[PDB]
RNA sequence: GUUGGGCACUCUAAGGUGACUGCCGGUGACAAACCGGAGGAAGGUGGGGAUGACGUCAAAUCAUCAUGCCCCUUAUGACCUGGGCUACACACGUGCUACAAUGGACAGAACAAAGGGCAGCGAAACCGCGAGGUUAAGCCAAUCCCACAAAUCUGUUCUCAGUUCGGAUCGCAGUCUGCAACUCGACUGCGUGAAGCUGGAAUCGCUAGUAAUCGCGGAUCAGCAUGCCGCGGUGAAUACGUUCC
């Protein structure tokens, strides 16, 4: 029950965290808290002109941040209340 | 046990100073064993000196990051710290003496079409 | 070391002074009188040891 | 010769060494980033519309 | 081509030993400028297409090692 | 002197040994190995079994005249034979295949 | 060589995604099928007046928002508009999609819309000077602290292309929380391509 | 604008002095305190073995020798490319000491520039040596365009 | 650090707090502000980035795209192989490596950051001098891999020469990638070792963790990096001043 949250955004990652957080705590599985792994981040530079310009560029950035929660007591009445949690698709759940 | 972190240029040291004799022990290594080039060793003691705590504390530390001169900064630094953790008293000479600066001079960020964060190619006309 | 430095260094103060004076002479008035009478007379004790 | 080259990457080749990296949506090879499987200018485009769901503005 | 094994097209190789078979002939018109020389062609003139035409070289004893684009300069010069 | 050329006195073994036309340092150093010289001699100082064993050693070895005389081979074999390479070697263009519209200063 | 666009500079601080997902593994086809559906949706509903399409993708589910700021064109008969808009997105994307439309209230606000509006106006051959400030007084009056409309292109002027401002009201492009609307539309005519770029100030966000 | 400071560190683990660390500062190739750390101390050795002194005196006293009063500085109005004497703060004294020190002593040429570098300085304590041609050049130069002041 | 143990500590990533000429003294109209002082991790936009106003050059892009007008159309369109875009007498921008004892070679000891990995990253073992090869663990990754950082420090060795400097060029035999390395790939091994002993007129970059120098990484990509984009390591000299360009 090692469940890594991995998103875009800080927010709708908070949101999904602390809704598994909140709905394992409150029936008695010990939750270890959102536990807060190292972010995968790209940088895209890109010259920026359509065809001359080498130097004239334009740097992207890509963050993937992803947090860790684990659920140590079994409590299936937990594991029931999670299949039902629908949060949204930014922050792909993957247990 | 007290205990001072110190941090430069990307390196992290742990000084716990314990009650003792003046060694100081980077990483089960002592200090010329670990660092060379006595001018880091007299520059790494400068806190030691400074105020006179000459033999009255050993030196424990457990660095991370950096190089060398970056490590003696953070050893040095956490040493300042954990000697105010020592002696409240003394900060007026610490702080006159610099030694709770953390001198902030990361190495630069590069930039498009210079060579190295300031460096333009060549100009020519 | 000590000599030469005493007197090339009193020397060109002193040229200055005189410079001064001599590129304007009714202007500013005085300080360059008594300026270039005590640069002389230390030439003079400089030399003199 | 546009979309008859087009036309060609969306084949398959004789070989897979003939196969190359291509647009996607705006025809040109030379700067076409491999994850978003799109051409670098069209990419600023994109993400300048809001699309392409990671890339902002960067400065670190 | 280290232990693959050495390299020639099948098509050139086919129509050389169709060539040793029997005998020699004309010169063969290949575009094959990637194959090497085995020593089973020593003898046989053959025209290699250098880009617009098809030239004839005669292959010796000392022709082996290299392979056919060596003897069809493409660059014309002074 | 050895391969009929000198090599200097007041050097070490392994590169007074270099100058020969033949052998740089690894094939000196593969001669030193087993003769047993141990690399730190001059060879104003030898004697002559120590220095008898180097001789026939680089006897055995492909050394002095061999090696010019197949390189003369190689070259008039590429010469003759046609192949553009050779055409590199003669007309004074690079050979090994190198751009030519800048440096290549050592061919004229 | 000038102006970054603001749609662009201000994700990830104020404004959204409009493409709302998270990368596994396929990331580029699911580009490649959202763009070809913003192309479809774009092509239908550009004489709609869809402004913004929002995507999601939730294993296996695509929720696709419409912001679209009139409701009965695109929600319609109620059966017939969702069923023409999911039927062939479901078969030329090979997956389920759910449809949720959003109306945009104060139509005016919306710089897609309002660029596409003077674009129009433009292909019905109304002087490109009624356009502009017609518009600014209908976003005036929808309520904006500021409005730029800049149309660029052959104004009717052959040999010559020159672009034309007009604003009102405050458009801070530096201040990094300004939430504004910027967008593009082209106006094909037969002197050759028109460029209409509209930027709207709307407020602050503290 | 205004004029701006600098630092420096104040001591030696041998040798404790602000202008000895000075010095290893100068003659830094390429960002390496080591080499010029190891020249140094192993020159200051030969400069105590060599002469029965400390090695101090004889620097200060090569110092001495060689820092100019009097440079000369530029001043050209119309075509005449005048020369003005300038006396040196002390600071540029102290600092065109150290370069002439470390330039004549790596151009003069020994089988190091530890041997180099002392020899520079057992000459330009007794004072005929390589940087005071510059002393004595600058204070000519000085001498002979004394009028401008 | 393997286990049990602990969230102290570093770290990570979220919410905060935090520096605002705020407080002192001085100058200055009393202002605005400035100079010194105190506190403080941070002092006067703290260091940097992103942000590029109206407009100038009918600057650049019809070859990313879209395009008005004009032209071709069993061809100015399309396929296929082969060549060429790498030519080479010359000039010219940018760069890499040196000319050497602060050096070259050999041996020992240590220290990084940032980023990448699914038909991919690939441990370990074995063999090969080496490039690499065969079997394969773990890893959709703060775990596992890339990944043994290098200058540095310490010993041994050479002793100032066109060399134990430098590696061009070149011959032979190899390795990997891939239908295929001839034009036209990178790398290794042996042998050969050149020009070059700090560069004329002229000319360029940089004001601090900068310049100089040292390696590392990633895109692109089967394979091709001295380029670019980031990353750390050591780490300076100087800024009197506005006379001149």
């Amino acid at each position: 029950i090692r469940i890594r949250l991995k998103a875009y955004d800080h927010r709708i990652l908070d949101q999904s965290a602390e809704k598994i957080v909140e709905t394992a705590k409150r029936s008695g599985a010990s939750v270890s808290g959102p536990i807060p792994l190292p972010t995968e981040k790209s940088v895209y530079t890109i010259l920026r002109a359509v065809h001359k310009y080498k130097d004239s560029r334009e740097q992207f950035e890509m963050r993937t941040h992803k947090r860790l929660i684990d659920i140590v007591n079994p409590t299936p009445q937990t594991v029931d209340a999670l299949m039902r949690l629908d949060l949204p698709s930014g922050v792909d759940i993957e247990i | 046990q007290y205990y001072g972190t110190g941090r430069r240029k990307s390196s992290v040291a742990r000084v716990r100073l314990v009650p003792g004799e003046g060694r100081i022990v980077v990483n089960n290594r002592e200090i010329s064993e670990h660092i060379p080039s006595a001018a880091l060793i007299e520059d790494i003691k400068q806190p030691l000196t400074l105020t006179e705590t000459a033999g009255t504390y050993d030196v424990l530390v457990n660095v991370h990051g950096g190089g060398l001169s970056g490590q003696a900064g953070a050893i040095r630094h956490g040493i300042a710290r954990a000697l105010l953790e020592a002696d409240p008293e003394y900060r007026t000479t610490l702080k006159r003496a610099g030694l709770l600066t953390r001198d902030a001079r990361m190495k630069e960020r590069k930039k498009y079409g210079l060579k190295g964060a300031r460096r333009a190619p060549q100009f020519s006309k | 070391a000590a000599a030469a430095a005493a007197a090339a260094a009193a020397a060109a103060a002193a040229a200055a002074a005189a410079a001064a004076a001599a590129a304007a002479a009714a202007a500013a008035a005085a300080a360059a009188a008594a300026a270039a009478a005590a640069a002389a007379a230390a030439a003079a004790a400089a030399a003199a040891a | 010769a546009k979309k008859s080259m087009i036309a060609k990457q969306q084949r398959t080749p004789k070989f897979k060494v003939q196969e190359y990296t291509r647009c996607e949506r705006c025809g040109r090879p030379h700067s076409v980033i491999r994850k978003f499987k799109l051409c670098r200018i069209c990419f600023r485009e994109l993400a300048y519309k809001g699309q392409i769901p990671g890339v902002k503005k960067a400065s670190w | 081509s280290l232990k693959k094994g050495p390299f020639v097209d099948g098509h050139l190789m086919t129509k050389i030993e169709k060539l040793n078979e029997t005998d020699k002939k004309q010169v063969v018109k290949t575009w094959s400028r990637r194959s090497t020389i085995f020593p089973q062609f020593i003898g046989h003139t053959i025209a290699v297409y250098d880009g617009r035409k098809h030239v004839p070289v005669f292959i010796s004893e000392d022709m082996v090692g290299h392979k056919l684009g060596e003897f069809a300069p493409t660059r014309t010069y002074k | 002197r050895i391969a009929g050329v000198d090599i200097p006195r007041d050097k070490r073994v392994v590169i007074s040994l270099t100058y020969i036309f033949g052998i740089g340092r690894t094939t000196a150093q593969q001669v030193l190995k087993e003769a047993g010289v141990s690399e730190d001699t001059r060879v104003r100082d030898l004697t002559e079994e120590e220095l008898g064993k180097i001789r026939d050693i680089i006897d055995k070895l492909k050394v002095e005249g061999d090696l010019r005389r197949e390189v003369s081979l190689n070259i008039k074999r590429l010469i003759e034979i046609g192949s553009y390479r050779g055409i590199r070697h003669r007309r004074g263009l690079p050979v090994r295949g190198q751009n030519s519209k800048n440096n290549a200063r050592t061919r004229k | 060589g000038q102006k970054v666009n603001p749609v662009g500079l201000r994700i990830g601080v104020i404004r959204d995604w409009e493409s709302k997902w998270y990368a596994g593994k396929d990331y580029a086809d699911f580009l490649h099928e959202d763009l070809k559906i913003r192309e479809y949706i774009s092509k239908r509903l550009s004489d709609a007046s869809v402004s913004k399409v929002e995507i999601e993708r939730a294993a296996n589910r695509v929720n696709i928002t419409i912001h679209t700021a009139k409701p009965g064109m695109v929600i319609g008969k109620g059966g017939s508009e969702v069923e023409a808009l999911r039927k062939a997105l479901n078969s030329l994307t090979g997956k389920r999609v759910h449809i949720n439309i959003l109306e945009i209230k104060r139509a005016d606000l919306d710089a897609q819309l309002v660029a596409d509006n003077i674009a129009r106006q433009l292909e019905n051959r109304v002087s490109f000077r009624r356009a502009q400030k017609q518009q600014i007084q209908r976003t005036m009056r929808a309520g904006a602290q500021g409005v730029k409309t800049m149309v660029s292109g052959r104004l009717g002027g052959a040999d010559i292309a020159r672009s034309e401002y007009y604003s009102e009201g405050t458009v801070p492009l530096h201040t990094l929380r300004a939430d504004i609307d910027y967008a593009t539309s082209e106006a094909d005519t037969t002197y050759g391509k028109l460029g209409v770029k509209v930027w709207i100030y709307r407020g602050e966000v503290l | 604008k205004g004029p701006v400071a600098k630092r420096d560190v104040l001591p030696d683990p041998i040798y404790n002095s602000k202008l000895v660390s000075r010095l290893i500062n100068k003659m830094m190739i390429d960002g390496k305190k080591g080499k010029s750390q190891t020249i140094l101390y192993k020159s200051f050795d030969i400069i105590k073995e060599r002469t029965g002194n400390d090695a101090m005196e004889v620097f200060e006293q090569a110092l001495k020798n060689i820092m100019p009063v009097l440079e000369v500085k530029a001043r050209r109005v119309g075509g005449a490319n005048y020369q003005v004497p300038v006396e040196v703060r002390p600071e540029r004294r102290t600092t065109l000491g150290l370069r002439w020190l470390v330039n004549y002593a790596r151009l003069r040429g020994e089988k190091t520039m530890e041997e180099r570098l002392a020899n520079e300085i057992l000459d330009a304590a007794n004072n005929t040596g390589a940087a005071v041609k510059k002393r004595e050049d600058t204070h000519k130069m000085a001498e002979a365009n004394k009028a401008f002041a």
